[PDB]
């Protein structure tokens, strides 16, 4: 009966912080949970458990899976970094901004590969914001003014549930008293989704002809739209004209995207159309496109590496003085691919699960550690499993919401006795390997 | 018969999730095919039966049933997870996202055989499935 | 604990020009004197000036992100790495322009700076400006909050209400941990969300019917009304356009009615800011020449206007402004990539790249302009050395920058190797300019100006008692400059040794170690306006994403604040 | 005065029934608020119906239409 | 005059071998060259570790001429930054070959990785295998990129041929993939074959001959001629296309200039 306010929901890319926690009188059971989504209500029951893992826990040659000391997985992650050749390790997409830089410091270090969830996500996007740009803006920004919303190759009632009605649609700012009333919804998908539902247009687009929607789009609004052909990508021209003549006449736009752009046929020139035709819009009205990122922090690793070493992702860091990015050679899957590895670190994400089943397969060829709060899958595949404290629920930090804005999580249990913290970790980690002196 | 296909998400999915991996909610989650009414008709496969999904890269057993989100005639669709990555092509375009939506795919109708769980099929394409 | 025998000392503060002056530095404050155990450096006839104070720099925040993510040509370029390939400190140093937080401190810290004054941060985005801090080496450093587009500010001085707009400037400061007030395009920004802009001083903001110049004076009377360490930093309005010179006087004419009242040494009243880019003249740019004649007659005239130049560095480079309006023209004139990043209720943002090469009258005329500006002014204590970081160059180039002002040879030399040479001199004036500026007057202009300006010369800029201990020794003789202007390069580029608080961190140019560092902030002791709290609650409720009790900086995300507290 | 029933197994917890219902936009985007009782608040993921005895609603089908996967069913039927 | 590296020890990961061109080659002692530095994982390596040497360099790179004869199908960044000389890989090859080459020619008897030509400004590349995708494509996040010179792929190319593309010529004997010619300025993609679609994306300026069957046309182009052209060959009569009027035009003097793409 101890109601603490202003908690953090460690999610979806929503990072939404207005949820309120009713703790028990001990401080170590959470008895109910408002304001926050099913998703989420999850996450925090599932924190709150009392039969979870404390210890770290070992392959012996039986097969089964033995429990040892915090310093002995340690001292086994430190010599078998340092004994590797060109270690990679992978996640980030689930810790606090500390974790992302205590991570970087370690490997830094070592002299492997360091990534995150970005290849294989929205990591098509940014080869994009490479290329043209990124007109973004803040989700207050659509929240107060947004006259237009369009959601492209994205399903927020099922990837984000609170997205609209927190940042996008149902919320009444300041110049959008109106609420969405005076909110044109356009949504872009070939199937029939929930967000379509909520929308007042669709365009449902054969799946792979983005880019041929995109082109269409561009020349109407470069004028000579007349050049068309009668249907572009399945949609027709009258609809594409409708949708034009109300993106032009639009205050202020603003586009979403996600997987239907990253993830299908011209991964990263879906994305850098899209781009350019904003860049295009803002010629006579203003639009900014936004990334619909996944994981609360998958914005944070970007961050934190473009300071430390000015690439968001895709690091190759053993040439210990200078780092390199190309995602076609650098990046999870292709050196998987091309067994181009000598060891996989599963750090905030489920690798074993979420990649391809060929790539885990030559993975699993060399050795595999796990740092993960709870059993998955990747901790079902590895070598050791070394227990963490979650992020939001056991311990605070600052995370990255969809726009780079950070917001501060807090605490609302503690961790069982004896687990520590992945930035705590990650540093003995680095402390050890300089012992063992390399 | 090439019915081309994607995978996406779910609440539900992301719901059985955070339940747990390994938890009858996400084996009831994710092993689901959601795919059109006329071409199940068309292919011969019965409503909420089990069905063989096996594109270049692989092949699962997966639930065939009807979704709210209406396919249109000719695609397909996994909530993303064991089983869909079971079959996803691991080609990435030198960009290093996999094919994750839109790769081409056989549909087979094959009831009367079991459905493999997260554990069986991860740790049995690793070499592992003690069990 | 130390002491920097026989070594020539210039410190304007103290009017001190080559005396072989001995500094005691005791447990990070200059005293007097120290007794035998202090290890001592050997300094004979080697340039001995305080620790560098830098005023204007972009060298964080979501800006300097947004660039680092947009521009990885940036860090690799034709096959080989444009910023030199080093790991002398403990850490890695990526990037040419817009360099990783590591190198920013190691560069500073080889250039002798020590304080760097991250000028613009949107209060929202505070925890990201604090974690790149964290970041930075060996630099101490403080971030100015930006008050020109805030909506409260747009209210409050909409309706005249000092005391109200003081008691919400006085809250941001404590929540952002910021040390003054950036008034960036004021309005204009604002209407850039909407996607017009304030093109000239009096043209009101949309649906809030406030103007540039009632901004500007309501802010100038808030500040100086609290007292705060540094002035009104301000941009100003119709940047980067010919003829806008006329603005430039417009906006500089708002200070003529008052005068700086603080506990602290300033007398400034605002500091107009990279002013090479507002002293622009003529109607396009086949008829464009310089106004920095104009600009400086009018800052020689008032007392109370300090400015600094934003010189040219002529080299590739990315361009971050608070404002949209410049980017988006910018963008539309070079047709390269272009970020942008509106905050709620707050301020804007762009990022875009640019190429100042030396082929191009334009860039040629740009590069004449700062030096017009530098070698105009009669009294260099109000006129100082930034580059804007990277908008104008990255700071690795403040020796080139040095080595232009102290050496003619140098400007002939880049104004022959220039393309348009018979065009820029004919538009400039920088030709015939015999004006080389002294060791003394650019010790000056590049630690006592800026350290005066922003109200903390009492620790930061200088050698006096009780100063912070921060020096940093250079080659050069102060008897004899060098014949080759390269030579001036090389010993401002890389310092003989450098101290931080009295422990020594550069030897030879090469990094030695990173004890730590302090993150000023200011501290307004005053109760608590009723009417500012609703304001804010009610404005939070209904506008803001984020929650009030998690927009204020947590205690435990800033690195060593050492405050500077005020009253009332 | 009518009466909503919320289908509690398929409500995801997305919120966007709080926030359309002009019942509840009455407390914090009105001109001096009349009334300040809320209808609807989504605890432990699933919108829960204050509006017990049926005194508030006014049919207006704002949230049912607003609820992306239909889950709310409104009754113009005395309970 | 020339050079044999003969590999006698297989690396079990992927060796960058940056070091071996005829720049870094020429006017050096067998031992020096077999002491060049080589990287491997995190571990650098000496270059005479994993080769056998047997001929004698000369004074210049334009004298000098390597041929390499063993299964260096693991080894990337042969020819970076290749000023003059001469390359042969007697075998296939991996990532970067040619990178950010000046000069000379790679005569790569095989296939070849990604990154073929990356940001290349001159001379010859010489594959008769089937180069993957970003054939001479330019660095992530640029916008100049290459610039001059010739690439001769001999076999199936992928996607983002003649990425941002500012001059020169890429020659592709076989066929192609998506996203041919996107972002570019100028220059030829000479295409030989069926191209599933997406050619000329972004484009500015330049011209993309193809002799195959586009599949799926992008809206962004119009036809407007009917002309004979010989390129590579004789008179194929092609039916010009007219720009990608989805993107901005750059203007010459008193006309827009169109990146006109060309059909069988
Ligand atoms: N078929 C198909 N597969 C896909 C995709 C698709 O579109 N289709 N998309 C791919 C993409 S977009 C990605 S994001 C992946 C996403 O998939 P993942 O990135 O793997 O996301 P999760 O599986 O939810 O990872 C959550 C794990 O991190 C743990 N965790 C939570 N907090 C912390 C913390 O603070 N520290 C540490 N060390 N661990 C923590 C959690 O307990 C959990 O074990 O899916 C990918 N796989
Ligand atoms: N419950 C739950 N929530 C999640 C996740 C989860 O796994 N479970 N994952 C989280 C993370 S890791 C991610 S990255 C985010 C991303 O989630 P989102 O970026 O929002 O994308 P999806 O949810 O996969 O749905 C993408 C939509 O694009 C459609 N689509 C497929 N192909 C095409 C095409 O070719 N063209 C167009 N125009 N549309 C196409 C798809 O049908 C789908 O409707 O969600 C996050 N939220
Ligand atoms: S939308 Fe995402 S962050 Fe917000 S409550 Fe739901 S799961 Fe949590
Ligand atoms: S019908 Fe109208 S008044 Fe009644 S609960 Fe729904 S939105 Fe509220
Ligand atoms: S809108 Fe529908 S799904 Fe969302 S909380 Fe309300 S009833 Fe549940
Ligand atoms: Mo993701
Ligand atoms: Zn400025
Ligand atoms: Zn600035």
């Amino acid at each position: 009966p101890k109601v603490i306010e202003n908690v953090g929901c460690p999610y979806c890319g929503c990072s939404c912080d207005d949820v309120r926690i009713t703790v028990s009188d001990d401080g170590k059971d959470i008895l109910e949970v408002e304001n926050v989504c099913a998703i989420g209500t999850e996450i925090f029951k599932h924190g709150c458990s009392k039969d979870r893992i404390r210890l770290p826990r070992m392959r012996q040659p039986d097969g089964s899976m033995k429990d040892i000391s915090y310093e002995e997985a340690i001292d086994w992650t430190a010599r078998h970094l340092l004994k590797a050749k060109k270690p990679l390790m992978y996640g980030f997409g689930s810790t606090n901004c500390e974790g992302q830089a205590a991570a970087a410091r370690v490997m830094e270090i070592a002299g492997g590969m360091l990534d995150n969830c970005a290849t294989i996500c929205h990591g098509p996007s940014f080869l994009a914001i490479f290329d043209n740009g990124y007109p973004s803006c803040t989700l207050g920004e659509v929240k107060n003014r947004a006259d237009v919303i369009v959601y492209w190759g994205s399903n927020p009632a099922h990837a984000h549930p609170r997205h609209m009605s927190r940042y996008s649609i149902f919320p009444r700012g300041f110049f959008t008293g109106k609420g969405q009333k005076k909110r044109t919804v356009i949504v872009i998908d070939p199937r029939f989704t929930d967000t379509a539902n909520v929308a007042d247009y669709h365009l449902q687009v054969k799946q792979g002809h983005d880019y041929e929607l995109f082109n269409a789009f561009r020349m109407v609004i470069h004028g000579h739209g007349k050049d068309l052909p009668d249907e572009v990508a399945g949609i027709k021209k009258e609809t594409i004209l409708e949708v034009a003549e109300i993106m032009k006449n639009a205050r202020f736009g603003t586009t979403f995207f996600g997987m239907g752009l990253t993830h299908t046929d011209g991964r990263n020139h879906n994305i850098d159309i899209a781009i350019s035709l904003t860049r295009d819009l803002n010629k006579i009205s203003k639009w900014t496109i936004m990334a619909m990122r996944g994981h609360y922090n998958i914005a944070g690793p970007g961050v934190v590496w473009s300071w430390t070493f000015g690439f968001p992702y895709c690091l190759d860091l053993t040439k210990q003085n200078h780092a390199h990015m190309n995602p076609g050679e650098t990046s999870s899957v292709d050196m998987a691919m091309r067994d181009e590895v000598d060891m996989f670190i599963n750090i905030g994400t489920d690798a074993a699960a979420h990649f391809p089943i060929p790539a885990v397969k030559q993975l699993k060829k060399h050795p595999w550690v796990t740092i993960d709060p709870s059993i998955n899958m990747a901790s079902e595949i590895s070598d050791l499993h070394i227990p963490v404290c979650i992020c939001g629920v056991d311990v605070g930090g600052i995370v990255y919401r969809m726009d780079n804005v950070p917001i501060q999580f807090r605490k609302v249990i503690e961790p069982p006795e004896g687990v520590m913290d992945d930035e705590t970790l990650l540093n003995k980690i680095a402390d050890r390997m300089e012992e063992l002196k390399a | 018969k090439t019915l081309n296909m994607i995978t996406q998400r779910a609440v539900e999915e992301g719901i059985a999730m955070e339940i747990g991996k390994t938890s009858r909610q996400y084996f009831d989650a994710c092993s689901i095919i959601e795919m059109n009414e006329q071409d199940m008709k068309e292919l011969g496969i019965m409503k909420n039966t089990n069905v063989r999904v096996k594109s270049e890269s692989g092949e699962v057993v997966v639930k065939a049933v009807v979704g709210r989100q209406t396919c249109y005639p000719g695609l397909c669709h996994i909530r993303q997870g064991v089983w869909a990555n079971q079959v996803v092509p691991p080609r990435t375009q030198s960009t290093g996202a996999p094919q994750y939506s839109g790769f081409p795919v056989t549909v087979e109708p094959v009831p009367n055989e079991r459905l493999k769980t997260a554990l069986e099929l991860v740790q049995g394409a690793v070499g592992m499935w003690k069990g | 604990e130390l002491l920097i025998k026989n070594g020539y000392i210039f410190d304007p503060i103290s009017g001190i020009k080559g005396d072989k002056a001995d500094i005691a530095i005791k447990d990070g404050k200059i005293v007097d004197k120290v007794s035998s155990k202090a290890q001592v450096i050997d300094a004979s006839g080697k340039t001995v000036m305080s620790g560098g104070v830098d005023i204007h720099t972009h060298v964080s925040g979501p800006k300097v992100n947004t660039g680092r993510m947009m521009r990885p040509e940036d860090k690799f370029f034709r096959g080989s790495y444009r910023g030199g390939i080093i790991k002398q400190g403990k850490r890695m140093e990526m990037g040419f322009s817009i360099p990783s937080t590591y190198k920013t401190g190691y560069a500073y810290a080889r250039m002798g700076y020590t304080f760097t004054n991250e000028a613009a941060m949107p209060p929202l985005l505070a925890p990201h400006v604090h974690e790149e801090f964290r970041d930075t080496p060996i630099l101490d450093q403080a971030a100015m909050p930006v008050f020109g587009n805030n909506w409260f500010c747009f209210e409050y001085i909409k309706n005249k209400e000092l005391e109200n707009n003081a008691a919400y400037v006085a809250w941001l400061l404590n929540a952002t941990k910021g040390i003054g007030i950036k008034v960036v395009n004021p309005g204009g920004t604002e209407a850039w969300a909407w996607g017009e802009n304030c093109t000239t001083i009096n043209d009101p903001v949309p649906y809030f019917d406030i103007t540039p110049a009632e901004i500007v004076k309501g802010l100038i009377e808030t500040n100086e009304y609290l007292g705060l360490p540094h002035s009104v930093h301000i941009h100003g309005n119709n940047l980067g356009n010919p003829g806008n010179y006329k603005d430039t006087l417009d906006t500089l004419r708002l200070a003529e009615s008052y005068k700086a009242k603080n506990k602290f040494g300033r007398e400034q009243v605002l500091h107009n800011t990279h002013i090479q880019f507002h002293s622009y003249k003529g109607t396009s740019w086949a008829d464009f020449e310089s106004g920095a004649k104009e600009i400086m007659d009018y800052v020689n005239a008032n007392k109370n206007i300090t400015c600094d130049i934003g010189q040219v560095t002529l080299d590739e480079t990315t361009t971050m402004t608070a404002d949209g309006p410049f980017e988006y023209h910018l963008n539309q004139l070079n047709h390269i990539k272009w970020a942008n990043v509106d905050v709620e209720l707050e301020t804007g943002s762009g990022v875009v790249p640019y190429i100042y090469d030396k082929n191009i009258k334009v860039c040629g005329i740009q590069w004449a302009i700062g030096l017009e500006l530098a070698l105009y002014a009669k009294d260099l204590m109000r006129v100082h050395i930034t580059t804007d970081h990277p908008n104008a160059g990255p700071f690795t180039r403040y020796p080139c920058v040095i080595k232009w002002l102290m050496s003619e040879k140098a400007r002939k030399a880049t104004l022959d190797t220039m393309k348009w040479k018979d065009k820029v001199i004919a538009a400039s004036n920088i030709a015939s300019m015999d004006r080389e500026l002294g060791l003394y007057e650019i010790a000056m202009m590049t630690r006592a100006g800026p350290a005066k300006a922003l109200g903390l010369a009492a620790i930061y800029g200088s050698l006096v008692k009780g100063a912070d201990g921060n020096v940093a020794i250079y080659n050069l003789d102060a008897n004899d400059l060098p014949s080759d202007p390269e030579l001036i390069e090389a010993a401002f580029q890389n310092t003989a040794y450098t101290i931080k608080e009295g422990v020594v961190v550069v030897k030879d140019g090469e990094i030695i170690a990173e004890p730590h560092k302090y993150t000023l902030w200011t501290k307004v002791n005053m109760p608590e306006n009723a009417q500012v709290m609703h304001d804010i609650k009610e404005k939070f409720t209904k506008n803001y994403t984020v929650n009030l009790e998690n927009y204020a900086v947590f205690d435990e995300h800033v690195h060593n604040p050492r405050a500077i507290e005020l009253d009332v | 005065a009518f009466a909503v029933h919320v289908n509690m197994e398929r409500c995801t917890g997305c919120n966007n029934c709080v926030v359309a219902c002009p019942v509840n936009a009455l407390e914090l985007n009105t001109v001096n608020p009349s009334s300040t009782d809320k209808i609807y608040k989504v605890i432990n993921g699933d919108a829960v119906i204050l509006d017990v005895k049926h005194e508030l609603c006014a049919g207006c089908g704002i949230c049912v239409d607003a609820c992306p996967y239909d889950v709310i069913q409104l009754s113009g039927q005395p309970p | 005059e020339t050079i044999t590296m003969t590999l006698v020890q297989e690396p079990e990961l992927f060796l960058e071998c940056y070091s071996v061109t005829p720049d870094l080659f020429a006017g050096k002692s067998l031992a020096e060259i077999a002491d060049l530095p080589a990287h491997e994982g995190k571990i650098q390596w000496k270059l005479g570790d994993f080769f056998k040497f047997e001929g004698k360099a000369g004074e210049t790179a334009a004298d000098t001429k390597i041929v390499v004869n063993g299964n260096v199908r693991r080894m990337k960044r042969f020819g970076q930054q290749m000023t003059a000389g001469e390359i042969i890989i007697n075998s296939d090859a991996d990532m970067y070959i040619g990178g950010w080459m000046k000069g000379g020619k790679i005569t790569v008897k095989g296939n070849a990785d990604s990154f073929l030509g990356i940001a290349m400004e001159g001379g010859e590349i010489l594959i008769e295998g089937d180069a993957q995708n970003h054939v001479g494509s330019a660095y992530r996040g640029d916008w100049r990129g290459m610039s001059g010179g010739l690439i001769r792929v001999k076999g199936k190319a992928g996607n983002d041929i003649g990425t941002a593309m500012t001059g020169g010529t890429i020659i592709i004997e076989g066929d192609a993939f998506i996203h041919v010619l996107t972002h570019a300025e100028g220059g030829t993609v000479i295409i030989k074959g069926d191209v599933e679609g997406r050619v000329g994306g972004q484009m500015v300026k330049g011209d993309a001959y193809i002799l195959g069957n586009l599949l799926y046309p992008l809206p962004g182009f119009k036809k407007v001629a009917t002309v004979e052209k010989e390129v590579d060959g004789a008179t194929y009569t092609f039916d010009q296309f007219i720009g990608d009027l989805g993107e901005r035009k750059e203007k010459k003097k008193g006309e827009i200039i169109y990146g006109n793409i060309f059909l069988k």
